[PDB]
RNA sequence: GCGAUAACGAACGAGACCUUAACCUACUAAAUAGUGCUGCUAGCAUUUGCUGGUAUAGUCACUUCUUAGAGGGACUAUCGAUUUCAAGUCGAUGGAAGUUUGAGGCAAUAACAGGUCUGUGAUGCCCUUAGACGUUCUGGGCCGCACGCGCGCUACACUGACGGAGCCAGCGAGUAUAAGCCUUGGCCGAGAGGUCUGGGAAAUCUUGUGAAACUCCGUCGUGCUGGGGAUAGAGCAUUGUAAUUGUUGCUCUUCAACGAGGAAUUCCUAGUAAGCGCAAGUCAUCAGCUUGCGUUGAUUACGUCCCUGCCCUUUGUACACACCG
């Protein structure tokens, strides 16, 4: 409830889940540059891990780091809901999952094929890098 | 060296949108020397107003 | 003379009123408050997360205080706001009803309000006499 | 991109701010971030400890702006 | 079934018969001693509909704005249920309808 | 009863009924002190009939007011409507008028609303644009 | 503008012409008077005949006056 | 139900009985003339303050036109339109 | 000087007002005069009020807004720039922060530098245009006190929007600077370097 | 309109007229509107006071607030200026209203190859009329995408985003043996939404539609950032026979151009412009659309013919199907 000062613990860079994140970010907005973290759920593992939204990232401990990527990784297993996680009743295995930032691309990936083989009317417009949800494309989405 | 003179006689809009007034002004100090002079904004009369230079006349605007 | 609710600013009574309600710790919370936003049109969660709940539960006893028969349907277009549709103009939606049922129930069992007849909630027998003894230990500084 | 304005506080500029902001004739949010070089942050978090610590007198108390003077 | 507090809804587009109406029926009360509780002027509803001017879409975009004001008036007698029906005979008009409810 | 008097002032929508009861002087809007006001900034409006006659006027009566309709600032211009006018009103019919006309100056040259309701309301939308004189943008 | 129409300009003048003794400088009485004199179908003209005729009663006082 | 027949009284003041009968002449190969200025007199003689016809359409011509024909006193803007 | 007391109370400090009414019961209007002979008939000081909001009716007639107080018309004018029009709750909070903070600021009067901040950067001798169907053919006139006064409310307000726009300052203290340095006739400040580039023009075309 | 006057006296149109908004402590009443008292009753300081609930029998009182019918009220009224001392105009004072009091509805003599036979069981003629161009069923399309143009919605942030808290309108609409209306209140659900009852054919209930901008207190701190939320993945509900080419809504995640916009060009003078929402129409579902309504509420003229359009007078004409000559 007053101004501190600290000498040598400050981190300017940390590296979370082989992403980079600046260290002079408030911990909650610095989740979010890991891509599969929005604010949401940056929002809850810091509330989950007991990390106090009021620290900067480089004024973390390296036990709260740590902490924090086991909850990212395993969300059910901290009473994060199932309807709050990003990839949810699973195609393969029909379990609810939280894919991250390598992982995410490479799953996201697989869907893509997952339609463009069974060769479906939304998958071929994704090949065509169309818009698939219906929308008008007379007169919009003219850039490159 | 600015020069004050309050108007005593609106004669009319002049200028080709109408937007300059021709005026009568007459001098706070040394009640004389009336000059015919144009002014920008809106004027009543008895409106004291400055002069930058007091020594030209006016006329008809275009 | 004597002190009422209406006697005392809105703002900073439910701010004295938030802390009694915490500090007393009786006010059962529901398991979700860490993880829920207040409405659907929210994009996220209250910012002060210890403490919102005891506070909304405050808000929400002083507004049934100064009316009759409020129901729950009510508290929920009382809080709702505006809702950011992207490109679409904004409109007005409504809270999340179980926070505010949950508040009102929460309420009714810590003994400030009670269901009322023809509807809504009515303020308690009790529920009169300790929110007026809150008001006169806000105004003496 | 040429701000980088500090957002932790050391020794040197905790001293230097103590030393720095009675010698103010008006200290703001904008005044602390202008002069001294810390973020906004800190700076609301500093004025409202050096309030409490009496070296700074609230002329005008509000969320979006914060008047203060020097208390000497 | 004799003296009862009898309720008499008047309804219509066109205010002067609904006044004529209203007045004679209180004029016939008031020499025969009866309590009544009116006119009660409800607030009058107005019935609106905007179309668009052209029946094809040409033109400038113009519009008609046309209009139904609908008033109502309830009247309160305490009389027997035979002499309140036989009033309404008394001052029947085509334009306002009648309606009579305990 | 007692010497009681009624009146009510209005803006754009806004309308607050007053009370002017004799009494030691109550001063409530919607039953509650107008002390405390929401509208801080405009505090000083309500205040504007107070301080301009002196808060002695206010010992021998009270007053309670109703605001509905309107919005939040054109309840203010309401309620100090209410107020002026039932001040003035009180000593029109219980004091002398001489009295009652010497408040009526103070109030008159100060602000003609704190008497005199504006008359001004909004102009009708008519079509062929998005307001009442506004039109739709015209293209060629 | 405010410039009155010539269904109250010569209606007016036809009255000073026809009830002169009976007129007056005050609005207010010769209103009523043109109530009783003439079959006016909407009160407005009924106040606008008389506000003029009372102009014209007004500039009578002063000199003599065209059309009467 | 019950329905009663009413002759109208004043047959000359009525634009639909008016309208009905120019056109059971005109059905008739009556000229346009002739068939007009009998309903210019007929509503005049029943004492109305204005009338006017006008007819549009298309006889053996290609062409249409329209025709007006007017007599007396008529009104044109305001509510007494609605009232006269 | 008597405390009157009242079934409902009222502050002590609000109080201290049936004696003299003053701006936000903390600025005084005695003291206040206009330096400059020309424009004392239109900047209207003369009626004190105790809020620059009054939602009077000074639209209707030519000369209306001149019978506005000053202060009044300073925050009509900062309400812009769309997002902003009909925000005069916004605008009054802008106006009521200025003056704490010019007054923290050369200790002076707040309202008094306002009154010289708007008779230094309205321009005396603007040039008009008079072209005849398109040729340029700029000739020198003088300028009238009311346009004079109520574009430097303009310029003022303006200059104000612009230096809090991406700037961590805030709108208050950037109006703040802006009215503080056009007041003592400084050239750094914007729209002082407008009356004089407004001035110099005209010099150029007589 | 005054006035000049070979004109005098008139008609349509304008104006008058009608609707709506603003005034009425002056009439008429209102348990489907409100209030003070009064019964009964709660909380807080006890001074008899301050906030409430209850009240369709207190078989009360009243019509200021609310509703609407009969009227009254403004006619440029009075006074100053200018003016041919005329029509008028500009200032004050009084006034609810002094810009035709604000806004609309109606709206002349003729005319256009203007648009509609895709509104009509309105139509002439032509075409088709049983393998139909009728009508019906199934499925698709009207959304289809290298591009140009127009009406708009979000935004580019700090006069701000979020997070809590404060919490104010008006115009309106609403059903039955249906083919299902508006839906409170209670209970589930993070939400979207689900479920059980009840009210309302309506000044009674939804509803004070507790709307949003807005205000207060916090977090953020000039960073493509917590601005912005396209695009897209996975999942949850609603409507509908049927959602794939995502109807719509909700949850998590991705988080693009955009850092205020060239030549040009639109709308606008007071409760106006601008924001800001709400209701009604379309409607099983879908409103970034219209038609209205209200909340907050200005800057700047109150002038001119410079551009543009139109009207009038004079003029030329080889045009009159009238320059599309
Ligand atoms: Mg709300
Ligand atoms: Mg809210
Ligand atoms: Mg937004
Ligand atoms: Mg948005
Ligand atoms: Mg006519
Ligand atoms: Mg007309
Ligand atoms: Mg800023
Ligand atoms: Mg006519
Ligand atoms: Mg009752
Ligand atoms: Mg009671
Ligand atoms: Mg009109
Ligand atoms: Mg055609
Ligand atoms: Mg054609
Ligand atoms: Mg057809
Ligand atoms: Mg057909
Ligand atoms: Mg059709
Ligand atoms: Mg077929
Ligand atoms: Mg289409
Ligand atoms: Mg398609
Ligand atoms: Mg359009
Ligand atoms: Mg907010
Ligand atoms: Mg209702
Ligand atoms: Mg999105
Ligand atoms: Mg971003
Ligand atoms: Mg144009
Ligand atoms: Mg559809
Ligand atoms: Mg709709
Ligand atoms: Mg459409
Ligand atoms: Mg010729």
């Amino acid at each position: 409830p007053l101004v501190v000062q600290e000498q040598g613990s400050f981190q300017h860079i940390l590296r979370l889940l082989n992403t980079n994140i600046d260290g002079r970010i408030k911990i909650m907005y610095a989740l979010t540059k890991i891509r599969g973290v929005g604010r949401r759920y940056a929002n809850l593992v810091c509330k989950k891990a007991d990390v106090e939204l009021t620290k900067r990232a480089g004024e973390l401990t390296q036990e709260e780091l740590e902490r924090i990527v086991t909850i990212m990784q395993n969300p059910t297993n901290y009473k994060i809901p199932a309807w709050f996680l990003n990839r949810q009743k699973d195609q393969v295995d029909g379990k609810d999952y939280h894919v991250l930032a390598n992982n995410l691309e490479s799953k996201l990936r697989d869907d893509l094929e997952r339609l463009k083989k069974i060769r479906s009317h939304r998958g071929i417009r994704h090949f065509w890098g169309l818009k698939v949800r219906g929308q008008h494309t007379k007169t919009t989405s003219r850039g490159r | 060296p600015v020069t004050l003179a309050k108007v005593i006689k609106v004669l009319g809009r002049t200028g080709s949108r109408g937007g300059v007034t021709q005026v009568r002004v007459e001098f706070l100090e040394d009640a004389s020397r009336t000059i015919v002079r144009n002014v920008k904004g809106p004027v009543r009369e008895n409106d004291i107003l400055c002069l930058m230079e007091s020594e030209r006349e006016a006329r008809r605007l275009r | 003379p004597g002190v009422s609710v209406r006697d005392v600013p809105a703002q900073d009574f439910i701010n004295a009123y938030a802390q009694f309600l915490q500090r007393q710790g009786k006010l059962e919370v529901p398991g979700y408050v860490d993880i829920v936003k207040t409405s659907a049109g929210n994009d996220l969660p209250p910012q002060e997360a210890e403490t919102w709940f005891y506070k909304r539960a405050a808000s929400i006893a002083r507004h049934i205080y100064l009316r009759k028969q409020v129901g729950v349907g009510a508290l929920n277009k009382l809080y709702g706001g505006a809702k950011n549709r992207g490109f679409r103009p904004h409109k007005h939606v409504d809270a999340s009803g179980s926070i505010n049922r949950k508040c009102v129930q929460a309420l009714q069992k810590i003994g400030v309000l009670e269901i009322s007849p023809k509807g809504g909630r009515r303020i308690s027998e009790n529920g009169q006499r300790d929110l007026d003894r809150i008001a006169a230990q806000t105004l003496e500084e | 991109d040429k701000a980088q304005h500090i957002v932790i506080l050391d020794q040197e500029k905790y001293d230097r701010i103590l030393k720095d902001v009675p010698t103010y004739k008006y200290v703001s949010v904008s005044v602390l971030v202008d002069r001294l070089k810390i973020g906004g942050s800190l700076a609301r978090v500093a004025l409202r400890q050096l309030e409490e610590d009496g070296i700074i007198t609230p002329v005008l108390k509000h969320s979006k702006q914060a008047i203060y003077t020097r208390a000497q | 079934q004799q003296i009862h507090k009898i309720r008499i809804t008047l309804t219509s587009t066109k205010v002067k018969q609904l006044e004529n109406v209203s007045a004679n029926i209180i004029r016939n009360a008031a020499q025969y001693n009866i309590v009544k509780k009116g006119p009660v002027r409800m607030p009058t509803k107005v019935l609106k509909i905007t179309t668009r001017k052209t029946p094809n879409g040409e033109g400038s975009k113009t519009w008609d704005a046309y209009e139904m004001r609908i008033h109502k008036r309830v009247i309160d007698l305490q009389a027997p249920a035979s002499t309140v029906k036989r009033i309404t005979q008394i001052t029947i008009e085509p334009g306002v309808d009648v309606e009579v409810t305990i | 009863s007692t010497q009681s008097v009624q009146t009510f002032g209005k803006k754009k929508t806004a309308t607050a009924v007053a009370h002017v009861k004799a009494g030691k002087g109550l001063i409530k809007i919607n039953g509650s002190p107008i002390t405390l006001v929401q509208p801080e900034i405009l505090r000083f409006k309500v205040y504007e009939p107070l301080t301009l006659v002196g808060l002695d006027k206010f010992q021998g009566i009270d007053i309670r007011v109703k605001v509905t309709g309107g919005g939040h600032v054109s309840q203010v211009y309401a309620i100090r409507q209410a107020i002026a006018k039932g001040l003035v009103a009180y000593h029109q019919k219980y004091v002398d008028e001489a009295s009652k006309n010497e408040l009526k100056k103070i109030f008159a040259s100060y602000d003609k609303t704190l008497l005199v309701a504006d008359s001004r309301r909004m102009e009708p939308k008519k079509f062929g644009g998005r307001g009442a004189r506004a039109r739709f943008q015209k293209s060629y | 503008g405010r410039v009155r129409t010539k269904t109250v300009k010569r209606a007016s003048k036809v009255l000073i012409e026809r009830f002169y003794p009976k007129l007056t400088l005050d609005f207010e009485t010769n209103k009523r008077l043109t109530s009783e004199i003439a079959v006016i179908q909407s009160k407005r003209l009924r106040n606008k005949i008389a506000g003029y005729t009372t102009h014209l009663m007004k500039r009578i006082q002063k000199g003599p006056v065209r059309g009467i | 139900i019950a329905i009663y027949a009413e002759r109208v009284e004043e047959r000359g003041l009525s634009a639909a009985v008016q309208a009905e009968a120019l056109k059971a002449k005109l059905l008739s190969g009556l000229p346009i003339r002739r068939a007009a200025y009998g309903v210019l007199r007929f509503a005049m003689g029943a004492g109305a303050k204005g009338v006017e016809v006008v007819i549009s359409g298309k006889l053996r011509a290609a062409r249409a036109k329209s025709q007006k024909y007017a007599d007396g006193f008529m009104i044109h803007s305001g509510q007494p339109t609605r009232d006269f | 000087l008597q405390v009157v007391e009242l079934a409902t109370t009222i502050p002590l400090d609000v109080q201290e007002a049936q004696r003299e009414v003053k701006l936000f019961n903390k600025w005084s209007f005695e003291d206040v005069e206009v330096k400059d002979v020309s424009l004392v008939d239109y900047i209207q000081i003369r009626n004190p009020v105790f809020v620059s909001h009054t939602a009077g009716k000074y639209a209707s007639k030519r000369f209306r807004k001149a019978q506005c107080p000053i202060v009044e018309r300073l925050t009509n004018s900062l309400m812009m720039n769309g997002r902003n029009n009909g925000k005069k709750l916004k605008a009054v909070r802008i106006v009521k922060h200025a003056l704490e903070i010019i007054h923290v600021l050369t200790e002076q009067n707040p309202i008094q530098v306002v009154v010289d901040a708007i008779v230094n950067s309205g321009a005396r001798e603007d040039s008009t245009r008079i072209g005849s169907s398109g040729t340029v053919r700029r000739q020198a006139v003088d300028v009238s006190p009311l346009r004079r006064v109520n574009q430097a409310i303009a310029l003022l307000t303006i200059g104000a929007r612009e230096a809090s726009f991406r700037n961590i300052k805030t709108i208050a203290e950037c109006l703040a600077e802006e009215l503080i340095n056009a007041a003592k006739g400084s050239s750094t400040s914007y729209a002082i370097k407008k009356k004089d580039e407004l001035e110099r023009v005209a010099k150029s075309n007589r």
